[PDB]
RNA sequence: UCCUCCUAAAGAGUAACGGAGGAGCACGAAGGUUGGCUAAUCCUGGUCGGACAUCAGGAGGUUAGUGCAAUGGCAUAAGCCAGCUUGACUGCGAGCGUGACGGCGCGAGCAGGUGCGAAAGCAGGUCAUAGUGAUCCGGUGGUUCUGAAUGGAAGGGCCAUC
């Protein structure tokens, strides 16, 4: 199951930032809308959140689920921790290859000031 | 002569009798053995009242055994000290807590189901009774 | 031929749930991971559990598997 | 006549301010390749006499 | 145990060496590891010698 | 002498010429890190091929495996595969466990300099528990520390090691 070797692949990494107790970037990725989330230590509650699910973000690119997607969406994600006040977090591949998608939303969100 | 096959151990410790049956209540024939007092029966013990009722019942019915020896015992031989290790395994034998039923049987009348189990239990060294089976 | 016979390794539990200790000290010595470290807690190359933190020490439930965890809480 | 001191301790043993002895540690001579770096260099420093065997340490250097 | 003891010389000019075991019947060539020297403070390249 | 289980009486320890077995190693990789993968045993179809080679599907969920006897542990895998590597590093070390002692074991963290990864991070050998021998005497390399009139040297000391 694609989900179920998915979770196993993501496992250690999550328990590792659970126990290392630190705020972690979380990124879904999907053949479309791919989705960013910021976790506290806890993992009980999100600081914020961004994709490209929704309009106020979906409005302008020509696609979504593509590398410009994961740009924008990486992007959005900083500001909004920048203006929230996190500032150092820790990414996590949930399993997901950090080569594409993946690597561009991270690329976008380093050089956008959430340094990690 | 009842005896386990490729055990796992060849010796082991004395222990204890203390307790009580678990096997209380006739579950295969209609007649049982009851087991008043407590101790162990050699196979040979066993054998020998399996042989006795056999006969009393004139291959007739039939016979079940509850109990196995699945337990080794040793003794030193003749004119030996104490020590230089545990002595050698001679015979095997059950041990019996009251209440456990030795034997079963179906298949017979009820009046000569008595005498062959008062001739096994002759050839027993441990006090028994005659039970019949219970409705629930 | 028996007689042979190794030197007792003196396992177990040291601290005991409810108690405060230093950071450092030996919690559990044991030979597998009978208890998994949690929170303020590390686990040695021979799976000794040791307090990384100062605070009472206790024992819990968790996981899918039920598994034993010894976490230290800062009091 | 005075007491004579033993030779052979006071080659190993020195005393201190307080009055205690400190020695060399006695696992680091030879076969040294199969001991872990971490075992040799706790025992280079040199270790105070525990208390038990002090009373023995008295007796053996009276004068020094 | 066929397994015998070496010794790895820095190629510095310093004298510092460790100490190690190999076995000369299976990987009969040198080894040439890359270890710390204390003396000059720096990785370097360790050559066996006896 | 050392290791594992039981005896051992639910903390630790606990004897017998009591009951069972092992060790005097191995590995520059079988170590470090990064990425990926998940067995045994059965059922059905299929050339040699056959109960038991390899292929496909299904039940199964670890009865597999874990370099070596046993116990405990191991899916975040400690099990299996591949890339890059030498942290199997130096100086330390709060605080603990264990011993009559000699001693043995665990260890966060600090300084220096490295490897893997984008990064958080991990690495001071190996899933852990056996694979080992005090001191004396002497050998090898480094170090003006000392060097008995002085300058050297011999010989000692210190460090690494046999």
């Amino acid at each position: 199951d694609k989900k179920s070797a998915r979770i196993r692949r993501a496992t250690r990494a999550r328990r590792k930032l659970q126990e290392l107790g630190a705020t972690r970037l979380v990124v879904h990725r999907t053949p479309r809308h791919i989705y960013a989330q910021v976790i506290a230590p806890n993992g009980s509650e999100v600081l914020v959140a961004a994709s490209t699910v929704e309009k106020a973000i979906a409005e302008q690119l020509k696609y979504t689920g593509n590398k410009d997607a994961a740009a924008a969406v990486g992007k959005a994600v900083a500001e909004r921790a920048l203006e929230k006040g996190i500032k150092d977090v820790s990414f996590d591949r949930s399993g997901f290859q950090y080569h594409g998608r993946v690597q561009a939303l991270a690329d976008a969100a380093r050089e956008a000031g959430l340094q990690f | 002569m009842l005896q386990p096959k490729r055990t796992k151990f060849r010796k082991m410790h004395k222990g204890r009798n203390r307790g009580l049956a678990q096997g209380t209540d006739v579950s295969f024939g209609s007649f049982g053995l009851k087991a008043v007092g407590r101790g162990r029966l050699t196979a040979r013990q066993i054998e020998a009242a399996r042989r006795a009722m056999t006969r009393a019942v004139k291959r007739q019915g039939k016979i079940w055994i509850r109990v196995f020896p699945d337990k080794p015992i040793t003794e030193k031989p003749l004119a030996v000290r104490m020590g230089k290790g545990k002595g050698n395994v001679e015979y095997w034998v059950a041990l019996i807590q009251p209440g456990k039923v030795l034997y079963e049987m179906d298949g017979v009348p009820e009046e000569l189901a008595r005498e062959a189990f008062k001739l096994a239990a002759a050839k027993l060294p441990i006090k028994t009774t005659f039970v019949t089976k219970t409705v629930m | 031929r028996n007689g042979r016979d190794s030197e007792a390794k003196r396992l177990g539990v040291k601290r005991f749930g409810g108690e405060s200790v230093l950071a450092g000290s030996i919690i559990v010595r044991q030979r597998g991971t009978k208890f998994h470290a949690g929170a303020n807690v590390g686990c040695g190359r021979d799976h000794t559990l040791f307090a990384k933190a100062d605070g009472k020490v206790k024992f819990e439930v968790k996981g899918p598997k039920n598994r034993k965890f010894i976490s230290i809480e800062a009091e | 006549p005075k007491i004579k001191t033993v030779r052979g301790a006071a080659k190993r043993f020195k005393k201190t301010g307080k009055g205690g002895f400190k020695h060399k540690h006695a696992n680091l001579r030879h076969i040294l390749t199969k001991k872990a770096t971490k075992r040799k260099r706790h025992l280079r420093p040199k270790a105070m006499v525990s208390k038990g065997d002090l009373g023995l340490v008295i007796a053996c250097l009276p004068y020094a | 145990g066929i397994r015998e003891k070496i010794k790895l010389v820095s190629s510095a000019g310093t004298g510092h060496f460790y100490t190690t075991t190999k076995n000369k019947r299976t990987k009969p060539e040198k080894l040439e590891l890359k270890k710390f020297d204390p003396v000059v403070r720096q990785h370097v390249i360790y050559k066996e010698a006896k």
